[PDB]
């Protein structure tokens, strides 16, 4: 569990600097990233669908 | 995150020893065999602690799924091309999360 | 160097020294079988167990007590083991249940 | 009336000969001999209905009953009229026997049930696979007799564990143990067929992972 | 045989002390596992043992 606890600690860390990846569309650039912003949206369905798998 | 929660629950009660006794429990059809102290205490885990026996029937439902999302996750990353240049060793870290949760089911289902 | 050969070196055991007494001296344990003659013409019954602990968990047996379809599985008994009274005999007999390679079909 | 038997070798005539022969002396086409054997193994093979069988293979299947109304009987004894075999036990009425032959320990009896019969049938007494066609049935629908002879007689590619190697009480513990394992609660919610993980895993992947991703559907948008 | 023995009040001199604990014969010598048991629990008891003065 310490291993795995750490390696998943570095993993969240590399996804978080080295922004997310996305698909093909119409405004969608290698240079930007299209979404929603984490500061109303974001933080609520990720603790929504911890709840749901939780149920 | 699930996993973590019940473990440390689960802790409190279990004793891993290979000593060996006798049952005389509350489950009647294992009275007067002989069984090691790990048997034993699961045993007890499951038969005389209130709400004991959903605990680790929940500690075993999130190894499974832990180790299904797992792959369902690895497959969308191969199929989708997600581990191009900027992201091999991100890979490379999935792997080896991958090998050790596998092993650590094992020790744990053990 | 020196660190790391200390700190794996209490993990690490030798699996061919003698430490098993049998009637040619000390073998390795992983070719003695509990089976094996201990003074040179010891008599090793063929007990079965009966899964019961007033007195008897392991009988000897007779050539009668089978049909010729039927199968039975056998431990090796040596007398002097006594039944499972005596914490002694109870270990004794403890430790000759729980060997991995002590059974034997009898057919 | 037990100087009757002429009933017997009345539904034997009509129903067996063609394969076991006239005098019960095994056809050498099909059917062993049948005089060694005697009244139980005759109960254990009509009752169950896996007498008079058809085309036989690497197992006769159990199947629906003909004969009762007594006629089990009759055929019983007309077969160890000519033989020695084990007989079916009786209660002080003469009928066949029951509840009795629980071996109010179940301790011994389970522990004699992993040690000899839960190889071939499972911890619980659900099926097992023999080699090459072969299985071992399901413990559930036979009655207390019906265990008692099976395990008397040695059925097809079954040992046979006599009344020395096996004697009475250990046989009436081993029934009293199967008998309550085939009719105990689950007591942790649905179990799954009573093996071991294969049934989990599937209900893992067709339950969990579905609703999962269901809620992954209905939550984030497609693009 | 014996890890626990009877004592008779002659066994003691007017400046002596002894641990003494119960016995219940009953419970008999520790040769056997049953009776083994009885006296390993006897023998760790947070309120059993006595001064005798
Ligand atoms: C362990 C177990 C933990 C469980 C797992 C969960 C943790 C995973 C992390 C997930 C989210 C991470 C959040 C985060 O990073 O925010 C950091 C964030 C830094 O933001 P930043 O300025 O943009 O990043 C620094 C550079 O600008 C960055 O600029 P850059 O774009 O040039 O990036 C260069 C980057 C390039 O290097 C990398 O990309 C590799 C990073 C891997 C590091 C190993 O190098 C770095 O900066 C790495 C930063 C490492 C810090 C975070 C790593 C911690 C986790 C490590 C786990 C074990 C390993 O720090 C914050 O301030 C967050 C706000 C919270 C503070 C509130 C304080 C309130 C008052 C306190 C009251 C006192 C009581
Ligand atoms: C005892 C025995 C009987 C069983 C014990 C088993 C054990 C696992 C109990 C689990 C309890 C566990 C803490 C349930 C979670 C409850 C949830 C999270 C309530 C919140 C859901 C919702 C209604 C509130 C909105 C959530 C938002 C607004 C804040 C919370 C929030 C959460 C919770 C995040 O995990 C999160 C992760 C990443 C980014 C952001 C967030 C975030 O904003
Ligand atoms: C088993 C056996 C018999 C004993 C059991 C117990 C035993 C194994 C105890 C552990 C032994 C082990 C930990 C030895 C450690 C010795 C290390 C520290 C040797 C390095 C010393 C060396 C001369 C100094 C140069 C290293 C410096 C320049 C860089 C490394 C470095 C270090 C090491 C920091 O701790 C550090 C902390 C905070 C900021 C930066 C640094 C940093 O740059
Ligand atoms: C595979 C083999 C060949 C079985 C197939 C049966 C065979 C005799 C004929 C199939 C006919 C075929 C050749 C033509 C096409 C048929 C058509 C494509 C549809 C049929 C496909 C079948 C029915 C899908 C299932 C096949 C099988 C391999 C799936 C295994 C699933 C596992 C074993 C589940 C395990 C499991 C078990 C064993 C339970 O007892 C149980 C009890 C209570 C709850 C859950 C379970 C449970 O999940
Ligand atoms: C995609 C990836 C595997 C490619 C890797 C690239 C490759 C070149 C690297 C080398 C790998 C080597 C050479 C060979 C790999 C083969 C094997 C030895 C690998 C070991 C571990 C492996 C890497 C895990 C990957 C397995 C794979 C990704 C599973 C994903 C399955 C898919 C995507 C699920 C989608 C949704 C799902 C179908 C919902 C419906 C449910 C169905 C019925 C699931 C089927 C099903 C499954 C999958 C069970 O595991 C299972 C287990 C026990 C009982 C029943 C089931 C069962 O029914
Ligand atoms: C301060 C205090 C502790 C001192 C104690 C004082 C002392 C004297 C008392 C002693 C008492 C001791 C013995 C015990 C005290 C505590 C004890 C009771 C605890 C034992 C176990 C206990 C029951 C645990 C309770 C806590 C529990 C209810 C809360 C759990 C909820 C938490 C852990 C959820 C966090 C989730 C996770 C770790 C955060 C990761 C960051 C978030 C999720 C972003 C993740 C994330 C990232 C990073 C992406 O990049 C991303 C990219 C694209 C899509 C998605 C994501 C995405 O989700
Ligand atoms: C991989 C195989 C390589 C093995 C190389 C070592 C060869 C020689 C060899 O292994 O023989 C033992 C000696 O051990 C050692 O020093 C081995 C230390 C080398 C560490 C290797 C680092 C990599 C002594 O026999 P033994 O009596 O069974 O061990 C007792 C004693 O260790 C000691 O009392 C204690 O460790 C006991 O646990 C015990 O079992
Ligand atoms: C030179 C080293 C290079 C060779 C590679 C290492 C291979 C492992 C060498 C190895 O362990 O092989 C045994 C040998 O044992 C030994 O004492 C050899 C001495 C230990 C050498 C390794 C220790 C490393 C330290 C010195 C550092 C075989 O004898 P044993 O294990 O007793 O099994 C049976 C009985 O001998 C039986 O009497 C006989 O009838 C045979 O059936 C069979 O040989
Ligand atoms: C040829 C078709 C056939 C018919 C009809 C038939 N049997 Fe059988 N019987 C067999 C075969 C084949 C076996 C061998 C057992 C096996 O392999 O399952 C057998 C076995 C038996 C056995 C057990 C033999 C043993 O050694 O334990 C008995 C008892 C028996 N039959 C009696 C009967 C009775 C009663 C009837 C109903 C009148 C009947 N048979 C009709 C084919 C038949
Ligand atoms: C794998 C070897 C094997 C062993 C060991 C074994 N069985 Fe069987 N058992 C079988 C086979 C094969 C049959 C099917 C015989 C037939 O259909 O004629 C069977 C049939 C039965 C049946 C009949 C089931 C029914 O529904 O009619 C019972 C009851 C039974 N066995 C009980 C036992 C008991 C009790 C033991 C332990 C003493 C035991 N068996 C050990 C293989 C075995
Ligand atoms: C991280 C991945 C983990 C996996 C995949 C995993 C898996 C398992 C499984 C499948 C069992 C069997 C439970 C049962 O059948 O009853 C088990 C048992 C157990 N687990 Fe875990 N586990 C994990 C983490 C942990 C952690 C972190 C702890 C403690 C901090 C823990 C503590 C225990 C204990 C004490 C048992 C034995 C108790 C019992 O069997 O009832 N586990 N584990």
């Amino acid at each position: 569990p310490g291993i795995i606890l750490a390696l998943i600690g570095l993993h969240l860390a590399l996804v978080w600097f080295q922004k997310h990846t996305q698909f093909p569309g119409p405004g969608r650039t290698e240079h930007n990233v299209v979404g929603v912003r984490v500061m109303p949206v974001f933080a609520f369905k990720s603790g929504a669908f911890f709840a749901a798998i939780v149920g | 995150v699930v996993l973590l929660i019940t473990g440390v629950y689960l802790t409190l009660f279990f004793d891993p020893s290979m000593v060996d006794v006798t049952y005389n429990g509350v489950y009647q059809p294992l009275r007067g065999v002989e069984m090691s102290r790990a048997y034993q205490s699961a045993l007890d885990i499951s038969f005389e602690v209130r709400g004991g026996l959903f605990v680790r029937q929940i500690h075993h439902w999130a190894a499974l799924m832990f180790a299904a999302a797992i792959m369902v996750h690895l497959a969308r990353i191969f199929f989708t091309g997600a581990f191009r240049r900027p992201r091999e060793t991100n890979w490379v870290i999935g792997s080896l999360l991958l090998i050790l949760a596998m092993f650590e089911g094992y020790f744990g289902y053990s | 160097l020196g660190t790391l050969v200390a700190f794996a070196g209490g993990l690490i055991k030798n699996p061919w020294k003698p430490v098993v007494p049998t009637a040619e001296g000390k073998k390795a344990v992983l070719w003695t079988s509990g089976w094996t003659p201990r003074y040179q013409g010891e008599t090793i019954y063929l007990a079965r167990a009966t899964g019961t602990e007033d007195g008897p968990p392991f009988i000897k047996m007779r050539p009668e007590d089978m049909d010729a379809g039927g199968m039975e599985t056998v431990f090796p008994w040596r007398e002097s083991d006594g039944d499972g009274t005596t914490v002694e005999s109870h270990h004794k007999l403890q430790e000759i249940a729980m060997g991995i390679r002590n059974p034997v079909m009898l057919i | 009336s037990s100087a009757l038997l002429r009933t017997g070798k009345q539904l034997f005539d009509t129903s067996c000969v063609s394969c076991h022969g006239a005098n019960l002396q095994g056809v050498p086409d099909h059917g062993p001999s049948l005089i060694g054997v005697g009244e139980a193994a005759v109960y254990f093979q009509v009752s169950t209905g896996r007498m008079p069988a058809m085309r036989g293979e690497a197992q006769a299947p159990r199947k629906d009953p003909i004969f009762d109304e007594a006629q089990i009987d009759a055929i019983g004894a007309y077969v160890q009229a000519n033989g020695g075999g084990p007989t079916v036990v009786r209660n002080p009425d003469g009928s066949i026997a029951t509840q009795s032959l629980r071996g109010n320990d179940l301790g011994r009896g389970g522990d004699l049930f992993r040690l000899n019969c839960a190889s071939c049938h499972n911890f619980t007494g659900k099926g097992g696979a023999l080699s090459s066609g072969k299985y071992a049935p399901d413990l559930a629908p036979a009655n207390e007799q019906q265990i008692l002879t099976a395990m008397l007689t040695g059925p097809q590619n079954m040992p046979k564990f006599s009344n020395r190697q096996l004697s009475f009480e250990a046989k009436k513990d081993i029934i009293a143990y199967v008998k309550v394992a085939t009719e105990a609660r689950q007591p942790g919610g649905y179990l799954l067929g009573g093996f071991g993980p294969a049934p989990e895993g599937m209900a893992m992947w067709i339950i969990g992972m579905v609703a999962a991703i269901g809620l992954a559907l209905w939550i984030g948008a497609r693009s």
